[PDB]
Protein backbone atom coordinates (compact mmCIF):
# COMPACT_ATOMS: atom_id res chain seq x y z
CA UNK A 1 0.00 0.00 0.00
CA UNK A 2 0.99 3.57 -0.41
CA UNK A 3 1.99 5.93 2.27
CA UNK A 4 -0.86 8.52 2.14
CA UNK A 5 0.39 11.75 3.81
CA UNK A 6 -3.23 13.53 4.12
CA UNK A 7 -3.98 10.77 6.51
CA UNK A 8 -1.85 11.80 9.08
CA UNK A 9 -3.55 14.82 9.47
CA UNK A 10 -7.08 13.46 9.09
CA UNK A 11 -6.58 10.64 11.77
CA UNK A 12 -7.53 11.77 14.80
CA UNK A 13 -5.12 11.21 17.01
CA UNK A 14 -2.30 13.30 18.79
CA UNK A 15 0.09 13.38 21.67
CA UNK A 16 -0.40 12.32 25.34
CA UNK A 17 1.57 12.47 28.48
CA UNK A 18 0.68 9.12 28.81
CA UNK A 19 1.82 8.22 32.30
CA UNK A 20 -2.34 8.79 32.80
CA UNK A 21 -2.22 6.15 30.15
CA UNK A 22 0.60 3.51 31.63
CA UNK A 23 -2.00 3.56 34.79
CA UNK A 24 -5.09 3.18 32.83
CA UNK A 25 -3.98 0.23 30.92
CA UNK A 26 -1.13 -1.08 33.91
CA UNK A 27 -4.84 -1.79 35.85
CA UNK A 28 -6.56 -2.95 32.92
CA UNK A 29 -4.17 -5.49 32.13
CA UNK A 30 -3.74 -6.59 35.55
CA UNK A 31 -7.30 -8.62 35.77
CA UNK A 32 -6.14 -10.40 32.33
CA UNK A 33 -2.73 -11.86 34.72
CA UNK A 34 -4.50 -12.84 37.33
CA UNK A 35 -7.45 -14.74 34.97
CA UNK A 36 -4.35 -16.73 33.55
CA UNK A 37 -3.00 -17.58 36.95
CA UNK A 38 21.63 -2.47 16.60
CA UNK A 39 18.26 -1.05 15.84
CA UNK A 40 16.18 -0.78 12.85
CA UNK A 41 16.88 2.72 12.29
CA UNK A 42 21.00 1.83 12.01
CA UNK A 43 19.98 0.10 9.24
CA UNK A 44 17.83 2.72 7.71
CA UNK A 45 21.15 4.99 7.37
CA UNK A 46 22.93 2.21 5.17
CA UNK A 47 19.34 2.38 3.26
CA UNK A 48 20.11 5.82 2.23
CA UNK A 49 24.04 5.62 2.33
CA UNK A 50 23.62 3.02 -0.23
CA UNK A 51 20.71 3.92 -2.15
CA UNK A 52 21.67 7.85 -1.90
CA UNK A 53 25.51 7.51 -1.92
CA UNK A 54 25.57 10.40 0.85
CA UNK A 55 24.57 11.49 4.07
CA UNK A 56 22.19 14.27 3.35
CA UNK A 57 21.22 15.98 6.47
CA UNK A 58 18.08 17.28 4.18
CA UNK A 59 16.42 13.63 4.57
CA UNK A 60 18.42 13.04 8.31
CA UNK A 61 15.15 14.32 10.04
CA UNK A 62 12.95 12.09 7.70
CA UNK A 63 13.86 9.31 9.49
CA UNK A 64 13.22 10.66 13.16
CA UNK A 65 10.11 11.31 14.77
CA UNK A 66 7.70 13.48 12.40
CA UNK A 67 4.34 15.21 13.40
CA UNK A 68 2.42 17.17 10.39
CA UNK A 69 -0.36 19.37 12.35
CA UNK A 70 -3.06 20.45 10.48
CA UNK A 71 -4.80 24.44 11.26
CA UNK A 72 -6.47 26.85 9.58
CA UNK A 73 -6.20 30.99 8.99
CA UNK A 74 -8.49 33.17 10.34
CA UNK A 75 -8.33 35.73 7.69
CA UNK A 76 -9.25 33.80 4.34
CA UNK A 77 -10.82 30.54 6.24
CA UNK A 78 -7.57 28.83 4.58
CA UNK A 79 -5.65 25.63 5.77
CA UNK A 80 -2.16 25.16 6.52
CA UNK A 81 0.23 22.88 8.19
CA UNK A 82 2.32 22.81 11.73
CA UNK A 83 5.56 20.97 11.82
CA UNK A 84 7.96 19.96 14.46
CA UNK A 85 10.52 17.85 14.09
CA UNK A 86 12.45 15.31 16.70
CA UNK A 87 15.70 16.76 16.29
CA UNK A 88 14.48 20.95 15.97
CA UNK A 89 15.70 23.12 18.42
CA UNK A 90 12.83 25.09 17.51
CA UNK A 91 9.25 24.65 18.83
CA UNK A 92 7.81 21.09 19.38
CA UNK A 93 11.14 19.92 18.99
CA UNK A 94 12.48 17.17 21.08
CA UNK A 95 16.36 18.96 21.50
CA UNK A 96 15.26 22.68 22.87
CA UNK A 97 14.88 24.46 25.74
CA UNK A 98 12.63 24.12 28.77
CA UNK A 99 11.65 27.90 28.71
CA UNK A 100 9.20 27.46 25.44
CA UNK A 101 5.38 28.43 25.52
CA UNK A 102 2.30 28.44 27.77
CA UNK A 103 -1.33 28.73 26.89
CA UNK A 104 -2.11 30.74 29.77
CA UNK A 105 -3.43 34.07 28.18
CA UNK A 106 -5.42 31.43 25.76
CA UNK A 107 -7.38 30.31 28.94
CA UNK A 108 -7.01 33.37 31.38
CA UNK B 1 -25.35 48.10 2.43
CA UNK B 2 -22.58 45.00 3.37
CA UNK B 3 -22.85 46.16 6.99
CA UNK B 4 -26.82 44.61 7.03
CA UNK B 5 -25.34 41.81 5.29
CA UNK B 6 -22.53 40.39 7.69
CA UNK B 7 -24.48 41.41 11.03
CA UNK B 8 -27.63 39.10 9.75
CA UNK B 9 -24.84 36.45 9.08
CA UNK B 10 -22.90 36.68 12.20
CA UNK B 11 -25.85 36.79 14.63
CA UNK B 12 -27.63 33.66 12.80
CA UNK B 13 -24.50 31.34 13.58
CA UNK B 14 -24.15 33.41 17.03
CA UNK B 15 -27.39 31.28 17.57
CA UNK B 16 -25.89 28.71 16.02
CA UNK B 17 -23.09 28.66 17.81
CA UNK B 18 -24.85 28.50 21.22
CA UNK B 19 -27.02 25.59 19.31
CA UNK B 20 -23.71 24.06 19.28
CA UNK B 21 -22.85 25.37 23.13
CA UNK B 22 -26.02 24.24 24.22
CA UNK B 23 -25.52 20.65 22.58
CA UNK B 24 -22.03 20.56 23.62
CA UNK B 25 -22.05 21.47 27.92
CA UNK B 26 -24.67 18.57 27.29
CA UNK B 27 -21.66 16.34 26.53
CA UNK B 28 -20.10 17.29 30.31
CA UNK B 29 -23.52 15.86 31.85
CA UNK B 30 -23.13 12.22 30.65
CA UNK B 31 -20.77 10.92 32.09
CA UNK B 32 -21.70 12.56 35.20
CA UNK B 33 -24.96 10.19 34.79
CA UNK B 34 -23.51 7.30 33.63
CA UNK B 35 -20.84 6.07 36.33
CA UNK B 36 -22.71 7.73 39.00
CA UNK B 37 -24.61 4.08 38.90
CA UNK B 38 -21.57 2.09 37.75
CA UNK B 39 -19.17 3.96 41.22
CA UNK B 40 -21.71 2.11 43.44
CA UNK B 41 -20.34 -1.40 43.31
CA UNK B 42 -16.78 0.05 43.64
CA UNK B 43 -16.09 -1.20 47.51
CA UNK B 44 -19.08 -3.56 48.01
CA UNK B 45 -18.01 -6.23 45.70
CA UNK C 1 -21.42 -26.29 48.57
CA UNK C 2 -22.84 -23.76 50.07
CA UNK C 3 -19.58 -22.62 52.21
CA UNK C 4 -17.93 -21.87 48.27
CA UNK C 5 -20.18 -21.10 46.42
CA UNK C 6 -23.03 -19.00 48.11
CA UNK C 7 -20.83 -16.16 48.17
CA UNK C 8 -19.85 -16.92 44.09
CA UNK C 9 -22.30 -15.10 42.64
CA UNK C 10 -21.80 -12.02 44.54
CA UNK C 11 -18.29 -11.79 42.44
CA UNK C 12 -20.26 -13.32 39.88
CA UNK C 13 -23.29 -10.95 39.09
CA UNK C 14 -20.66 -8.12 39.55
CA UNK C 15 -18.82 -10.22 36.75
CA UNK C 16 -21.94 -9.76 34.55
CA UNK C 17 -23.00 -7.26 34.93
CA UNK C 18 -20.77 -4.80 34.13
CA UNK C 19 -20.13 -5.85 30.88
CA UNK C 20 -23.87 -4.15 30.35
CA UNK C 21 -23.59 -1.38 32.65
CA UNK C 22 -20.52 -0.42 30.20
CA UNK C 23 -21.69 -0.61 27.04
CA UNK C 24 -25.17 1.41 27.55
CA UNK C 25 -22.08 4.08 28.73
CA UNK C 26 -20.67 3.14 25.21
CA UNK C 27 -24.10 4.12 22.81
CA UNK C 28 -25.09 6.89 24.99
CA UNK C 29 -21.64 8.46 24.49
CA UNK C 30 -22.30 7.77 20.80
CA UNK C 31 -25.91 8.78 20.76
CA UNK C 32 -25.13 12.40 22.43
CA UNK C 33 -21.53 13.60 21.06
CA UNK C 34 -22.05 12.91 17.52
CA UNK C 35 -24.90 15.68 17.89
CA UNK C 36 -22.87 18.25 18.33
CA UNK C 37 -20.97 18.10 15.63
CA UNK C 38 -23.93 17.78 13.59
CA UNK C 39 -24.71 20.75 15.02
CA UNK C 40 -21.30 22.10 13.66
CA UNK C 41 -22.32 21.36 10.37
CA UNK C 42 -24.83 23.38 10.81
CA UNK C 43 -22.89 26.36 11.24
CA UNK C 44 -20.84 25.69 7.94
CA UNK C 45 -24.54 25.77 6.12
CA UNK C 46 -24.76 29.27 7.72
CA UNK C 47 -20.86 30.64 7.53
CA UNK D 1 -14.35 50.88 7.89
CA UNK D 2 -17.03 48.65 9.55
CA UNK D 3 -17.28 46.82 6.33
CA UNK D 4 -14.11 45.20 6.51
CA UNK D 5 -13.35 44.39 10.37
CA UNK D 6 -17.02 43.06 10.46
CA UNK D 7 -15.72 40.35 7.60
CA UNK D 8 -12.72 39.90 9.19
CA UNK D 9 -13.93 39.44 12.22
CA UNK D 10 -16.64 36.97 10.22
CA UNK D 11 -13.54 35.33 7.99
CA UNK D 12 -12.41 34.06 11.87
CA UNK D 13 -15.12 32.87 12.90
CA UNK D 14 -16.11 31.13 9.86
CA UNK D 15 -12.07 29.42 10.62
CA UNK D 16 -12.72 29.32 13.97
CA UNK D 17 -14.88 26.74 13.03
CA UNK D 18 -12.56 24.02 12.10
CA UNK D 19 -10.36 25.15 14.45
CA UNK D 20 -12.62 23.63 16.82
CA UNK D 21 -14.04 21.13 14.57
CA UNK D 22 -10.63 19.56 14.50
CA UNK D 23 -10.47 20.51 18.55
CA UNK D 24 -13.85 18.73 18.58
CA UNK D 25 -12.51 15.49 16.86
CA UNK D 26 -11.26 13.70 19.66
CA UNK D 27 -15.30 13.60 21.08
CA UNK D 28 -16.25 10.40 19.50
CA UNK D 29 -12.53 9.34 20.02
CA UNK D 30 -11.71 9.53 23.63
CA UNK D 31 -14.10 7.22 24.88
CA UNK D 32 -13.30 3.95 23.01
CA UNK D 33 -10.31 3.04 24.52
CA UNK D 34 -11.72 3.88 28.28
CA UNK D 35 -14.75 1.36 28.00
CA UNK D 36 -13.82 -1.50 25.56
CA UNK D 37 -10.71 -2.91 26.68
CA UNK D 38 -12.14 -3.04 30.23
CA UNK D 39 -15.46 -5.12 29.63
CA UNK D 40 -13.64 -8.70 28.32
CA UNK D 41 -11.81 -8.40 31.73
CA UNK D 42 -15.01 -8.43 33.40
CA UNK D 43 -15.74 -11.18 31.21
CA UNK E 1 -7.93 -23.12 52.66
CA UNK E 2 -4.91 -22.28 50.11
CA UNK E 3 -7.10 -23.77 47.25
CA UNK E 4 -10.56 -22.45 48.22
CA UNK E 5 -10.02 -19.05 49.27
CA UNK E 6 -6.23 -18.59 46.93
CA UNK E 7 -8.82 -19.20 43.69
CA UNK E 8 -11.10 -16.27 45.12
CA UNK E 9 -8.47 -13.74 45.80
CA UNK E 10 -7.42 -13.80 41.85
CA UNK E 11 -10.85 -13.22 41.79
CA UNK E 12 -11.95 -10.27 44.32
CA UNK E 13 -9.16 -8.25 43.21
CA UNK E 14 -10.37 -8.52 39.52
CA UNK E 15 -13.73 -6.49 39.85
CA UNK E 16 -12.31 -4.44 42.89
CA UNK E 17 -9.36 -2.74 40.22
CA UNK E 18 -11.41 -2.73 37.21
CA UNK E 19 -14.56 -0.21 38.93
CA UNK E 20 -11.50 1.83 40.23
CA UNK E 21 -10.46 2.93 36.42
CA UNK E 22 -14.25 4.08 36.20
CA UNK E 23 -13.78 6.71 38.68
CA UNK E 24 -11.20 8.29 36.83
CA UNK E 25 -12.84 8.23 33.37
CA UNK E 26 -15.12 10.41 34.49
CA UNK E 27 -12.11 13.15 35.44
CA UNK E 28 -9.68 12.93 32.71
CA UNK E 29 -12.38 13.45 29.77
CA UNK E 30 -14.15 16.16 30.53
CA UNK E 31 -11.11 18.58 31.13
CA UNK E 32 -10.55 18.34 27.65
CA UNK E 33 -14.06 18.91 26.69
CA UNK E 34 -14.02 21.54 29.05
CA UNK E 35 -10.74 23.67 26.62
CA UNK E 36 -13.33 22.40 24.10
CA UNK E 37 -16.23 24.57 26.04
CA UNK E 38 -14.23 27.29 26.39
CA UNK E 39 -13.32 27.47 22.57
CA UNK E 40 -16.83 26.75 21.53
CA UNK E 41 -18.05 29.57 23.42
CA UNK E 42 -14.84 31.82 22.33
CA UNK E 43 -15.77 31.75 18.81
CA UNK E 44 -18.57 33.79 19.69
CA UNK E 45 -16.78 35.77 22.11
CA UNK E 46 -14.78 36.85 18.74
CA UNK E 47 -18.08 38.08 17.38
Amino acid sequence: PPISPEEQLTAPGGDTATAEDVSITQENEEILALVQRRSLVEWLDRGWEALAGGDRPDWLWSRRSISVVLRHHYGTKQRFVVVSYENSVAWGGRRARPPRLSSELATA
Amino acid sequence: ERAAVLQAQRTAAAAALENAALQAAELPVDIERRIRPIEQQVHHI
Amino acid sequence: RSTGRSALAVLIRACRRIQQQLQRTRRALFQRSNAVLTSLHHVRMLL
